[PDB]
């Protein structure tokens, strides 16, 4: 095994080495694509560990109370 | 297999312009040297005592 | 496709072999080339040429000593011709 | 966002020639039996200088006007101007204190919100002055709901975002209070 | 004056011409639908302009590459 | 005094007299032109650079670049003109004469205080509430990506 | 040994930006506070001898869709798209000065101009085929004969 | 008359804004030139051009009023439409490019949402506007370098088109003013350093600029496609060619370096603390602050356009195209979803405030 | 149920309440057939193109003719250009008929 192809069923580690050292353009390029989903799965550990999400924006309008009219409001009248 | 630098070392180099970028900062040391022109007619280029020129 | 017939050659080669000097106007397929119309090396290879100007059909070097004929020629445009390739834009459209 | 609409002035003349846009006036006014009122007359800064402390003051009669259009079933113009009314004079209410009580300290602010770009992170300065000012003599306190009370913004010490020029009468009115009032 | 079928005298005498036609013909859909989408103040007709496009562009791509091989096959003896 | 009208009877004009390819490529700029800026102004502002981006940015220039691969070879005036003065004296593609002649105005409202662009809302439904359609067109452009490949390359 | 020479020609592009920049900063801030001073000439260019400091007013951007609600606003109040007033009651001259654009809704001028664009089998039928319209017109129609019943 | 005469120049002030405005970017534009070759001899123990007006500053126009003076060469007596097309859509299209750029707080002329797209939309007219250069006007050698030419620029478009999306999606905006101003407690080039130098090798490629200098391949093809221009044809597109290499210049400082933002806000606050800001004298110091702050940014890069020039040999062609796709490409298409995972991950998705 | 008529902020634009209420009157199980819906579907359609609405402006334009009125004394004064709202046009005291700046906000 002078300069054999790796197998990938058989070397995976191997197999790795070979498109790192002669297909640098593919192999690196997957590894930092490969980092998006990976910190992306990371999220459940930094919710308990680094600090909690944030409250979620008040975009849908005027914040109406969930309530019923108060027929007692006076004040401000003509 | 028989390559003394890494395939990280390697990348890096080639990643990241190792000699180009040495290529430039060379270049840059010209930069800041004394250019060799002279000023014509002002000046002239040096003559031997065995010129040819006008018969 | 090839529009020429036999008939179509003999017409039009007439009014070619009417503008070179022949030694008779009465050129039909018995007529011969060199015998009849008197016509040596140089001044049958200019008719020869000629009727590859009109015709359109380009006579190789094994036809080149072995025509006597002017009828063979007018065969030979028959058994030779094909429309030139249309591009793109005139085939399809 | 600035997308072209039937509604509002539009981005160039141009786009008013192209349309045949005509800005109309009406010469009218509101029927008799509809009783007057008078419209608040404040512009974009003195509001946004103000918009948290007319929500204090307000906050019972923003919310009726609001729940009186769901109420209304789509019928909110006609069915909720008696409730328009009695916003619009608290708002004036405000506007009218800030005055006659903070008249310093508000000018200060929302002259520094002119000076840049209304930007709420532009004039921390200007607003530390007028919210105590404002807490001394109206009880109004600004609050930002959702979130807990020592994480909302204009109470961050060290604010990532600061603004690139500093407004001088922010600066000077705030140093002048830096040793008199808070010693 | 549309009836009497003018825009076939508009159109060139190559197939090239004729894409550049569908590609126009298209476009006028698209100008229709932002017309649509903008007085309504819908922006579920601004996804299907958004779409057309899109959908227009694959289509320009393969019918030039149809063209392209049709026109290399004419040109292809390469003899030499 | 509508300039948009003029150049239009300029494209209406060379398209009639258009004799090789260098004229139809021409044709589709000068269309392209038309719709780009009748649409800056007016109506959406937005799709006026989403043409310029795609239409000219990726087409066009593509239809010049296979045209150079293609080929270069090679009634009056009265008639040209007549055909356009005719086929200008009728220009309303709609026939409600109400709806055409009769302008209208809407009543701006203050309730959205999310005000954000018309290309975010795009995003907030193509994104979310049709990505059907998104996941669809992407598997489009995986095929013409195997498509184009097949036809042209030889091999 | 810093060639001062080779530098020359960059400190002129120094000064080209500084130009642009200088102008554009200063023109475009003097002239936007001075429309924010009064709804009239014959006191935006007259310095005041009561009036204070000048406070000035720096370019907006970034803005939003409630920005050209407010322009408007501040516009049929001040005279100016960003005129300064923080006076409790507005002007009787604001209840009735609302400015409402009415517009056409009319097609692009090339979707309809256009030798090539016009044509499509629904357009013909919008242009030369009444079915579309004698329909559409009953409904109006229907308008005036449903008054008096 | 002062009354006729001061609302006179409020009803033109306007207008001379714009005119100071051009005059800026010419002025740049114009001297670029002239720094070239002197930036490209000193480094080569040259001297560069010091004999036309005082130190050679007026070499630039020297050269103008050469070119603009010769004989126009055209293929029949009224044919000037041919050999003017190519180099007028290429100068409308980067110069409708500046109406965008800020000199500092909303100080730019077109301010939109969409101003990157709007930027990004002008740059491909200019690459329609160069490939009509080689097209029809006999077959020598302008259009030799138009297929390629056209496949260069064509590819690289999709590289610079990703990176500049790339910054645009940190920021979640399109407007340039908001992704200047967001840069204010970090600049680009320390996060996004590798997209700095993709932003930059895609620079010079859109503009042709050598290393990626095979459109006008001197030893190749004498001028490249500007061996039938002269005179005026050559101008316009020789000042198409150099605005890109300003704005090019100007928008790898806006994005990656902040733009017109200080280098240190401790000096910048202490030189505009000695101006009183009640008198238009403030107003005038702070525009030539903020823009010499993007000026002295955007000049390095305009060095590094000589600088990059003066040491790199040329590109092979069929390398560039073998470049971008294979190795820039795959990059910048990892990267706009690397900054994505990043962003969400710490629960930072970017708002436009 | 799929969105409709999403105006440009991403919430319901001026015609969607219409819209809403033809889709609960179809959908809904008390009726027994959709004659009950047509004069809630002619007011969508209404919404969006106020053809109606329209015609009844072509009446009252072409009737305030037959009897000799004119538009300067019943139409609405417009002002046709967006630099000439005039402060004096506007209806303060003291504003005068000079150009407003519209140049940049
Ligand atoms: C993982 C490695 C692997 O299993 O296949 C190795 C496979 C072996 O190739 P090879 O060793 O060079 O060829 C030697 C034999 O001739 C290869 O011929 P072969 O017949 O032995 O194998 C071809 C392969 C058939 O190839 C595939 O099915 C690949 C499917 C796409 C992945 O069939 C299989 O090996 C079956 C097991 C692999 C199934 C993969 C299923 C993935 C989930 C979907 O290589 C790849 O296919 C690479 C695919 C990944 C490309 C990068 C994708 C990046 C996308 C994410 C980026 C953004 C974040
Ligand atoms: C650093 C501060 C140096 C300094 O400012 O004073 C020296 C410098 C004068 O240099 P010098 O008097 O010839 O130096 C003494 C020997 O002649 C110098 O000659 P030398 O050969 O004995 O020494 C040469 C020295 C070079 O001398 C230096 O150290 C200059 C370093 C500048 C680096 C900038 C980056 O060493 C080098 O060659 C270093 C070259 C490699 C640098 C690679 C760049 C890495 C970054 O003063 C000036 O800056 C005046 C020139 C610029 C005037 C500004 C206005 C120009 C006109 C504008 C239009 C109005
Ligand atoms: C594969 C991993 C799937 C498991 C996972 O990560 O999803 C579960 C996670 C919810 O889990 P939990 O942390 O309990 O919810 C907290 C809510 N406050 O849900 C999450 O929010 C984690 C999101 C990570 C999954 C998205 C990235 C997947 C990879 C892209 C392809
Ligand atoms: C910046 C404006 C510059 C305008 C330069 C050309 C001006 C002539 C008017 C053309 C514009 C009208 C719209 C029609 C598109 C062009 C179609 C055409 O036929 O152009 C003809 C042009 C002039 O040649 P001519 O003698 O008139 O015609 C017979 C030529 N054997 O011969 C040609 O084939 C044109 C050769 C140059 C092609 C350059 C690309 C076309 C122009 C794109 C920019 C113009 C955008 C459209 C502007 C008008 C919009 C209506
Ligand atoms: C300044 C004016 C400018 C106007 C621009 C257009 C100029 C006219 C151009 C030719 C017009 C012919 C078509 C006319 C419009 C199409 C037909 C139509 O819409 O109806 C109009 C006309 C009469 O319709 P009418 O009875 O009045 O309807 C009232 C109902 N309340 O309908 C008719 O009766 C017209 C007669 C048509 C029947 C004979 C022709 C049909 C047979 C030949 C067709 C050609 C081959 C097509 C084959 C079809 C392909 C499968
Ligand atoms: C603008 C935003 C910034 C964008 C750039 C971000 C910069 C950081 C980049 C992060 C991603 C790069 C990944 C580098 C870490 C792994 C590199 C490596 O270990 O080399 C590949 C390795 C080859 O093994 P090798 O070193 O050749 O051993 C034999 C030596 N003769 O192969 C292996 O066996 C291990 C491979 C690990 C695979 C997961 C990674
Ligand atoms: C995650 C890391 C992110 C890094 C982002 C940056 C990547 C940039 C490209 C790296 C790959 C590369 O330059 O490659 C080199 C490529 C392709 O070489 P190849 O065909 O593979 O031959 C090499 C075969 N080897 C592997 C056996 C060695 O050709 C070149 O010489 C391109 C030269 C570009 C010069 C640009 C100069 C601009 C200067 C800018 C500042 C003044
Ligand atoms: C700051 C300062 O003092 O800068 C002095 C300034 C600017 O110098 P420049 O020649 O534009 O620098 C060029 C920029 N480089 C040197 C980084 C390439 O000089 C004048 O404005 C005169
Ligand atoms: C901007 C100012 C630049 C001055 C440069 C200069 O004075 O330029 C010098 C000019 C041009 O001729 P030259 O060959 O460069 O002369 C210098 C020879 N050198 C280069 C070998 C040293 O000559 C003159 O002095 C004669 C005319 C007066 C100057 C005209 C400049 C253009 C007008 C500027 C004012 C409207
Ligand atoms: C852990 C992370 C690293 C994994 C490394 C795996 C390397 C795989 C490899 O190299 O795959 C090898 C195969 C097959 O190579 P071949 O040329 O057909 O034959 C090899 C040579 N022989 C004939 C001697 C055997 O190529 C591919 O399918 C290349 C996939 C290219 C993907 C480009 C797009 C990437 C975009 C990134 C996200 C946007
Ligand atoms: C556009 C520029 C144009 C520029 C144009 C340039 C014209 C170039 C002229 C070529 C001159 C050349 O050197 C000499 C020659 O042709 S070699 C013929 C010499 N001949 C022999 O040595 C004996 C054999 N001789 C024969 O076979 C017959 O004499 C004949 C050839 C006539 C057959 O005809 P047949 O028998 O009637």
């Amino acid at each position: 095994a002078i300069g054999d192809y790796p197998v990938y069923y058989k070397q995976p580690i191997r197999w790795l080495s070979y498109h790192a050292h002669t297909r640098p353009h593919v192999f690196y390029a997957i590894a930092v694509a490969a980092l998006g989903p990976v910190f992306m799965m990371a999220t459940p550990l930094r919710r308990k560990f680094l600090y909690d999400d944030h409250e979620p924006l008040p975009a849908n309008g005027y914040p109406l109370p969930n309530r019923s009219r108060d027929k007692t409001l006076t004040g401000y009248d003509d | 297999e028989e390559s003394s630098e890494s395939a990280l070392s390697k990348a890096t180099k080639w990643y990241l312009l190792s000699e180009i970028f040495r290529g430039l900062y060379i270049t840059l040391e010209m930069y800041f040297r004394a250019p060799y022109t002279i000023y014509y007619p002002f000046e002239k280029g040096p003559v031997s005592p065995r010129f040819r020129g006008e018969h | 496709a090839s529009t020429l017939t036999k008939e179509d050659v003999l017409t039009r080669s007439v009014s070619v072999l009417r503008g070179f000097e022949v030694k008779t106007k009465d050129i039909d397929l018995q007529t011969t080339f060199v015998q009849d119309l008197g016509m040596d090396s140089l001044d049958l290879n200019d008719a020869l040429v000629a009727l590859e100007e009109e015709f359109d059909v380009v006579f190789d070097d094994k036809t080149a000593n072995e025509i006597k004929t002017v009828g063979e020629v007018v065969d030979f445009v028959l058994a030779n011709y094909l429309p030139t390739e249309q591009s793109i834009n005139h085939t399809i459209r | 966002s600035s997308t072209h609409t039937n509604d509002s002035l539009n981005s160039s003349n141009y786009v008013d020639k192209l349309k045949d846009t005509h800005f109309v006036f009406e010469n009218d006014k509101l029927p008799s039996e509809i009783p007057d009122v008078e419209e608040v007359g404040a512009t974009t800064a003195p509001l946004l200088s103000a918009a948290y402390f007319i929500g204090a003051k307000c906050q019972d009669y923003n919310d009726d006007f609001m729940l009186c259009q769901k109420e209304a079933k789509g019928n909110g113009p006609i069915d909720c101007l008696k409730e328009g009314r009695r916003v619009t004079r608290c708002a004036s209410g405000v506007l009218k204190d800030l005055n006659t009580h903070c008249s310093d300290e508000f000018r200060l602010h929302w002259q520094c919100l002119s000076f840049s770009n209304l930007e709420y992170k532009n004039c921390r300065k200007a607003e530390s002055l007028l919210n105590k000012c404002v807490f001394e003599k109206m009880n109004l306190v600004k609050k930002i709901p959702g979130i807990p009370e020592d994480r909302q913004i204009h109470l961050k010490q060290n604010p990532v975002l600061k603004p690139v020029a500093l407004h001088q009468d922010s600066e000077v009115a705030f140093k002048k209070a830096q040793n008199e009032n808070s010693i | 004056m549309d009836l009497i079928l003018l825009m076939l005298v508009a159109v060139g005498l190559n197939i090239i011409d004729i894409y550049i036609m569908i590609e126009i013909l298209i476009m006028g859909c698209t100008v229709n639908t932002i017309y649509s989408a903008s007085l309504d103040n819908d922006m579920i007709g601004l996804i299907y302009s958004l779409i057309q496009i899109i959908i227009a562009g694959v289509e320009s791509a393969i019918g030039l590459s149809i063209l392209v091989n049709y026109n290399r096959i004419r040109n292809s003896e390469e003899i030499e | 005094m509508n300039l948009e009208i003029l150049d239009l009877s300029i494209l209406g004009f060379y398209s009639l007299i258009s004799s090789n390819s260098f004229e139809s490529i021409a044709i589709l700029v000068a269309t392209i032109m038309p719709v780009i800026t009748e649409l800056w102004y007016n109506y959406s502002q937005l799709f006026a650079l989403l043409y310029t981006l795609i239409y000219v940015g990726a087409v066009v220039i593509l239809f010049v670049f296979i045209l150079s691969v293609i080929n270069e070879k090679e009634s009056g005036l009265f008639i040209l003109i007549l055909v356009l003065l005719l086929d200008d004296l009728d220009d309303n593609e709609s026939n409600d004469n109400d709806y055409n002649n009769v302008y209208i105005t809407d009543y701006a409202d203050w309730f959205n205080n999310y005000n954000e662009s018309d290309l975010s809302v795009i995003g907030n439904l193509l994104f979310t509430e049709y990505a059907l359609l998104l996941l669809i067109i992407s598997f489009i452009l995986l095929m013409s990506i195997i498509g184009l490949i097949l036809i042209v390359k030889k091999d | 040994m810093i060639p001062f020479e080779a530098l020359i020609p960059y400190a002129i592009m120094f000064a080209g930006f500084c130009l642009g920049g200088g102008v554009m900063n200063s023109a475009i801030t003097a002239d936007i506070t001075k429309r924010a001073r009064g709804p009239n000439q014959e006191i935006k260019r007259n310095v005041g001898e009561d009036e204070g400091p000048r406070n000035y007013t720096k370019p907006r951007y970034n803005t939003d869709q409630w920005d050209k609600y407010f322009a408007v606003r501040d516009l049929r109040l001040t005279g100016s798209l960003r005129g300064q007033s923080d006076n409790a009651v507005a002007e009787e001259s604001f209840k009735t000065n609302s400015i409402q654009p009415y517009s056409n809704t009319r097609r692009p001028w090339v979707l309809r101009r256009h030798i090539i664009m016009k044509n499509s089998p629904t357009k013909w039928a919008r242009k030369y085929s009444s079915r579309r319209d004698e329909r559409e017109q009953e409904i109006k129609d229907d308008y005036i004969r449903g008054m008096g019943e | 008359m002062l009354n006729n005469l001061f609302d006179f120049i409020e009803y033109i002030e306007y207008w001379l804004i714009i005119v100071a405005f051009v005059a800026s970017v010419l002025i740049v534009v114009a001297y670029l030139t002239v720094a070239e070759r002197k930036t490209m001899g000193y480094m080569q123990r040259r001297l560069g051009p010091n004999a036309v007006g005082y130190y050679g500053v007026l070499m630039a126009v020297a050269d103008a009023l050469k070119l603009l003076s010769k004989e126009i060469v055209l293929p029949h007596n009224g044919d000037i439409i041919y050999v003017m097309s190519g180099p007028l859509i290429s100068l409308f299209s980067v110069l409708l490019s500046w109406a965008v750029i800020p000199f500092g707080p909303g100080l730019s002329l077109l301010d939109s949402e969409y101003s990157i797209i709007y930027l990004l939309a002008s740059g491909s007219i200019g690459v329609f506007g160069t490939v009509i250069v080689g097209w029809m006007s006999n077959s020598k050698y302008t259009v030799l370098a138009t297929v390629r030419t056209t496949a260069q620029l064509i590819s690289y478009e999709l590289v610079l088109t990703t990176v500049v999306f790339i910054i645009a999606l940190i920021v979640s905006s399109l407007n340039i003013n908001v992704i200047i101003e967001s840069q204010y407690n970090i600049w680009y080039i320390i996060p996004f350093f590798p997209l700095c130098l993709i932003f930059f090798i895609s620079a010079l490629a859109e503009t042709a600029r050598p290393p990626f200098d095979n459109v006008e391949a001197e030893s190749e093809l004498v001028s490249g496609h500007m061996t039938e221009l002269s005179a005026s044809p050559f101008v316009i597109f020789f000042l198409s060619e150099y605005c890109s290499m300003v704005l090019m210049s100007t928008l790898t400082a806006i994005f990656f370096f902040g733009g017109y933002l200080p280098f240190s806000n401790t000096i910048h606050h202490l030189i505009l603390n000695l101006f009183d800001q009640h008198s238009i004298y403030y107003f005038i110091i702070e525009g030539i602050l903020l823009s010499g702050y993007l000026a002295i940014k955007a000049n390095f890069f305009m060095f590094s356009f000589v600088w990059i020039r003066a040491a790199a040999p040329r590109l092979r062609y069929d390398l560039l195209i073998l470049f971008c796709w294979y190795v820039l490409l795959p990059i910048v298409f990892a990267i706009v979803v690397f900054a994505p995972g990043i962003l969400y991950c710490f629960d930072a998705l970017p708002v436009i405030i | 149920a799929p969105l409709q008529q999403v105006g440009r902020h991403g919430g319901p634009n001026k015609c969607f309440g219409e819209f809403q209420r033809v889709v609960e009157c179809m959908t809904n199980a008390k009726h027994d057939s959709y004659e009950p819906c047509n004069n809630l579907k002619n007011d969508y359609l209404e919404c969006r193109k106020h053809k109606v609405e329209r015609y009844k402006a072509f009446l009252m334009q072409k009737h305030a003719e037959e009897l000799g009125k004119d538009p300067e004394e019943i139409g609405a004064p417009f002002v046709r250009k967006r630099r000439f709202l005039t402060s004096k046009t506007l209806g303060l005291v003291d504003g005068d008929d000079y150009e407003i700046g519209v140049e940049k906000i």
